[PDB]
């Protein structure tokens, strides 16, 4: 529950960060 | 095997303790032919400390010759009886036949480390004195002291009777039951 | 043969009717200890029941316990009756053995006791007279699996590392191991989704000069992260090459391999209308969810457990759909718009209306058109709904299994845990014994032989 | 030329089938030989499909199918009567509220 | 790649499959492609299971 909650929210930022990478990507390459 | 032809003849049990026996045997193996896998957890649960299935095994195919991959009531009686109520020369022969691990009746020191070590595997963690892995093979030189120094199972057989703590150890479940 | 060894008499006089017709020394009887049926009654007893029976029937089969010699350890001399510590109700069955020849099984005793009991007197199970025979093969097979489901035997270097990696909760690691790819796959599946949207990616609204082309991004870093996972995977195969054929395994293979496919063909020679086919394969990631959801795996298993009758379907389907199309076409083949103008056009029809659909892009004409039409979608109602319950009863059959297979487990593991509870018991007393009704007095005294003789003491 | 009843195997389904599956060759042979009737060499074609019912020995399920029909016909009796019951009530009240 | 060919994105086949997983079907757009006919079928045949 809530200590299923917080990994929860830690599995969340890391799925932030890795779409985040993904914007850096396409960013790198704009038009 | 028929219960009256297996009596005091061959078998060294009174009939009325041999039908006992009967009993006992075929509640726990219906089948009436014991496998080495029943021979397992009918002696583990004697002992709550670490498992005995290793002594076990060793036990079974001294139990079971030629290999039959299964003990019969006739053998097991059999052995039951010369131990429980056998001859003290006859009692360390089979016993010599269990040690013996190379068929042929010799030994060349490796037949006892695994032995003693599974002896000692029952006490488990809860030893007063923590076994350490030099202790199995300090007890396997410790039975390398009795035996034959020059270079068997004469010198056994001959130097048992001169180590009294056999000669004792084994009257008692010879006069009991 | 022994089984019916009360009609000598009737073969004795058969005897004599081939005696004039006889040549030899006529070797004479062979003796015996007596030439009449006084064997009296002989008491056997089964925990204090006692079940009365006549020798010769007995030994009418040798085989078994109570025949030849093996009953000697049950008898009892000292009040001259036999004594079983069997089961009295189940014992009648095998008692009534003896008297007919066949056995039987009642409806409503346990198997395993009845098993055990009928092996016991060491009589072959087999020999069932087939009345019973339906429903005791039936129990005991129901019991079989339900002891192969009791060895379910789960386990916990990388050995170990790659089943803590499969299991489904290992509440901090397994958790974002399962939620990063499920997010992740959702993402390149709603991607693949709102690729085509025109605002999204198309020329919706570029004709007058966003069409955002990132999404080829997003499907190169998600594949990546699909194949990085299957090389782990494949490093964490205990067979590598044995265990690709799995359905998950070809799955997961067949959700890379476009991607790839499509980066080789983009250098190599450009084949027109070819790269619909691979866009289309993007779809089948959704296909990876079966890890998600047991649902799916559940299906797959019904699929592939009622996977005779599936081909019925099919076969069936396509007999009532030439059987109608064949007729349809020739029935309003020429009318003023003639739209079932072949029979693989009519395949279209007798399929949009054998399924009850109904769209109305082409409809019957002729009178001859509606009643083999009308005849058409009962037909379809059905041969559809004939194979529904075989597919549905078999989902849930199969989804309740994997409920009972949980369960079970959870009481296998609490039941264990009962286990060493009561050795730790047994260890309990042995000490306090050791500190301060006979079996207890001469387990300890072995225990204690035990202890001179490896020279080690036992402490809580 | 096997037949364990020269007559009682006719009169068995199978052979129907088999009868209604050859004839239709052998009548527009003798037709098309002596006759051009309109109408009756579509009549052909349409029986010239009865041949996905001679795949009955093949498929198992097909008798099991047969049979099952044949249990039931009391049942698909009442279907009919039943359809019939609803189609005249709800077909006059269409027509006679509808027109 | 049809002629009128209205299914325009996959947001607008959405409906076409979810009125033929019904069994509902009303014919507003309807696959004119023998490679449509075949997939249209298989869905409703999927949709009645599901």
């Amino acid at each position: 529950a809530a200590a299923a909650k917080g990994i929860a929210i830690a599995l969340l930022v890391i799925l932030v960060i890795c779409s985040l990478i993904v914007t850096s990507v396409i960013l790198l390459t704009p038009a | 095997p028929e219960g009256l032809e297996q009596l005091e003849a061959q078998t060294n049990f009174t009939k009325r303790e041999l039908q006992v026996l009967y009993r006992g045997f075929k509640n726990e193996c219906p089948s009436g032919v014991v496998n080495e896998d029943t021979f397992k957890q009918i002696y583990a649960q004697f002992f709550p400390h670490g498992d005995a299935s290793t002594y076990a095994h060793y036990l079974f195919n001294a139990f079971d010759t030629t290999q039959t991959g299964s003990v019969k009531f006739e053998d097991f009686v059999t052995a039951l009886s010369i131990l429980l109520r056998g001859t003290v020369h006859e009692k360390l022969r089979w016993t010599f036949n269990l040690y013996d691990i190379n068929k042929d009746g010799y030994i060349n020191k490796e037949e006892m480390m695994d032995i003693v070590k599974a002896i000692y595997d029952m006490m488990g963690k809860y030893t007063y004195p923590v076994l350490k892995e030099d202790t199995p093979r300090q007890h396997v030189d410790v039975f390398f002291q009795k035996m034959d120094k020059n270079k068997t199972l004469d010198e056994f057989l001959e130097s048992c009777q001169e180590d009294d703590n056999i000669m004792r150890s084994l009257q008692l479940f010879q006069n009991v039951m | 043969a022994a089984g019916v060894a009360a009609w000598l008499p009737f073969a004795r006089a058969a005897a004599i009717g081939w005696m004039p017709v006889a040549s030899g020394p006529m070797p004479a009887p062979p003796r015996q200890e007596r030439k009449r049926t006084q064997d009296a009654l002989i008491v056997l007893n089964v925990s204090g029941t006692r079940f009365q029976t006549w020798q010769d029937t007995l030994e009418r089969y040798p085989d078994t316990l109570l025949g030849s010699s093996e009953r000697d350890f049950f008898y009892h001399p000292e009040t001259q009756q036999y004594f079983f510590d069997r089961d009295p109700d189940i014992f009648r069955h095998i008692l009534n053995f003896y008297r007919t020849g066949k056995l039987h099984y009642p409806r409503h005793e346990c198997i395993s006791a009845y098993d055990e009991e009928l092996a016991f007197f060491g009589l072959i199970p087999e020999i069932i007279g087939d009345c019973c025979y339906e429903e005791y093969k039936d129990r005991r097979r129901e019991n079989a699996e339900r002891l192969q489901d009791d060895a379910d035997t789960d386990t916990a270097a990388r050995q170990r590392v790659w089943r803590a990696f499969e299991n489904p909760h290992t509440s901090t690691m397994a958790l974002v191991f399962y939620y990063v790819t499920g997010f992740f796959i959702a993402v390149s599946v709603i991607a693949n989704v709102v690729e085509t949207v025109p605002c999204g990616s198309s020329p919706g609204h570029i004709k007058e000069l966003r069409y955002a082309v990132a999404f080829f991004c997003l499907d190169t870093a998600c594949v990546m992260i699909f194949t990085v996972e299957y090389l782990l995977r494949l490093a964490a195969a205990p067979s590598r090459y044995r265990f690709v054929r799995s359905v998950m395994s070809i799955i997961d293979v067949v959700a890379i391999l476009p991607y790839y496919i499509g980066l080789v063909m983009t250098d190599n020679e450009d084949v027109s209308g070819a790269f619909v086919t691979l866009r289309v394969f993007r779809v089948f990631r959704i296909f990876k969810f079966s890890r998600h959801s047991q649902g799916l795996r559940i299906l797959g298993y019904t699929l592939k457990s009622c996977a005779s009758e599936l081909g019925f379907l099919l076969f069936s389907l396509t007999m009532a759909i030439i059987i109608f199309a064949t007729v349809m076409f020739y029935a309003e083949k020429g009318s003023s718009a003639s739209k079932f103008t072949s029979i693989p056009a009519a395949f279209w029809y007798t399929i949009v209306t054998m399924t009850t659909l109904g769209y109305g892009d082409m409809v019957p004409k002729t009178i001859a058109g509606k009643i083999f039409g009308s005849i058409c979608s009962l037909s379809g109602v059905l041969v559809i709904a004939l194979p529904v319950p075989v597919i549905v009863s078999n989902f849930s059959r199969i989804y309740h299994q994997n409920q009972r297979a949980d369960k079970r487990r959870a009481q296998k593991k609490a039941r264990l845990a009962r286990i060493r509870a009561a050795k730790s018991g047994s260890a309990n007393a042995y000490m306090q014994s050791k500190r301060s009704s006979s079996f207890e007095t001469q387990h300890h005294h072995l225990l204690h032989c035990l202890e001179k003789t490896t020279n080690h003491e036992f402490v809580d």
